[PDB]
């Protein structure tokens, strides 16, 4: 149905907006940002860690 | 280097005893289970007459879209891909009937004109007399 | 959820740690008791050897199978796009044996056509004198 | 039923031989790995030590909806494991807080039985 | 990529099947001819036995290694929960001791201011 109609399901475009001063709800959008940029700066560090040789030897 | 079910390149490659052919480990398992014979020859295979056998993927350095992105682009292109192939089945079955009935055709000439060329070469050997 | 010993659903259940198998304690102890044993292996095994009791601790009592969900569909996949793609092979084989075939024997026309033309002017000429 | 490390139902439990304690095959290998120790009573044990050791499937319910399910629950983990490690600061804080109490209150105790000597000394008199 | 008997870059790559490991053919056919056996785990081996089909592969790249790409994400992060879980337990058992400590000891700082001020309301009135 996916193929046919040629519309791929919607995904969660929500955590790269988000807004200051919001509410409840964006405490939780606010609180996601954090904790995925920080999982995001120690998936950046086991890369660069390695770096060339893992790119290298693939 | 690849597998012989998915086309991937496996992760744990196994072998099968009955016929040379590497698959990766989960797929093969799967066709046993399903019906307990190798895929590709059709020969009696099970789980433990398997005999099993590093890859490396350089994650990009923007590794959100894992969630969003690239999960999205992996089932577009699984899903616009085999529809695709299955309007690629359907035209080879309908260019099947074409060429067949094509070949059907050309048989009936060529049996029409054997029985044309050789009494026409006939009657030129009863002219002489 | 069954004991290796009875066959009873285990309300304390004990492991021996030479050979990984849950018994339930009453029928474990039971066994060391009259030999110290391990039921199963015949290995060497103590009361002290075994260990009691469940392990929820710094635990807690959703996820983890979503993935594995997303796991034995993709399972599918692979193996529907292995038989669509065999056929789509094994077709074009038919394919393209019967197209250079069909060509082939359009040749055998041609040249009986032509050789069928000859007989007709040469009779033709031959029984006007 | 869960293993002691993440809270998973386990797939291919091991259990360690130091402590009686049932742990996943994958998650006891990476702490190993990390420092040769069992994470619960800190004893030294290595990958040799651990002895291989219900299964039931999910039928979520009758795919585009999976989709964003996947999204949620990932979306719900990530702020159920920071709100778990603000709770360990301040606890911590409020902990640190206490100890400067405790030990600033023995200090005015001190001061407390100098003025009850001295009127030891005085109702002797 | 490697030939596990000579240690070079294998010409003309056949896998084993009895002990899988990829072997140089000129090498492994030397070895079988010297005596019928794979030379990893000297199980019988014959040179017939040495050795995907119609769908076109592609490199592995980062479906199959996205979902184990996944695993690796929360199986990270559910030893990050330990450290917390762990850490937890240690800091609330410190603060019970704590508390109770402070609770024990209250009672002597109310005793005491009882007792410092009762010896000055007493002496003084002598």
């Amino acid at each position: 149905a996916l193929y046919t109609e040629y519309l791929k399901q919607r995904n969660n475009k929500k955590r790269r907006t988000p807004d200051f001063n919001d509410d409840d709800d964006t405490l939780f959008l606010e609180e996601y940002r954090r904790k995925y940029p920080r999982i995001d700066t120690s998936r950046y560090i086991p890369n660069e860690s390695s770096e060339v040789s893992l790119l290298g030897i693939v | 280097m690849l597998c012989a079910i998915s086309g991937k390149v496996p992760r744990r490659p196994v072998l099968s005893p009955k016929s040379r052919t590497i698959f990766e480990k989960s797929l093969l398992e799967q066709y046993v289970k399903d019906t307990g014979n190798d895929p590709i020859t059709n020969e009696p295979l099970s789980i433990e007459e398997i005999v099993e056998i590093s890859a490396q993927q350089a994650s990009l350095t923007e590794s959100i879209p894992n969630l969003l992105t690239s999960l999205q682009n992996e089932w577009d292109a699984i899903m616009l891909e085999n529809f695709k192939l299955r309007s690629t089945l359907d035209s080879l079955t309908k260019k099947l009937s074409t060429v067949m009935y094509e070949r059907d055709a050309a048989k009936l000439v060529a049996a029409q004109l054997l029985m044309e060329k050789n009494e026409d070469s006939k009657d030129l050997p009863k002219s002489s007399q």
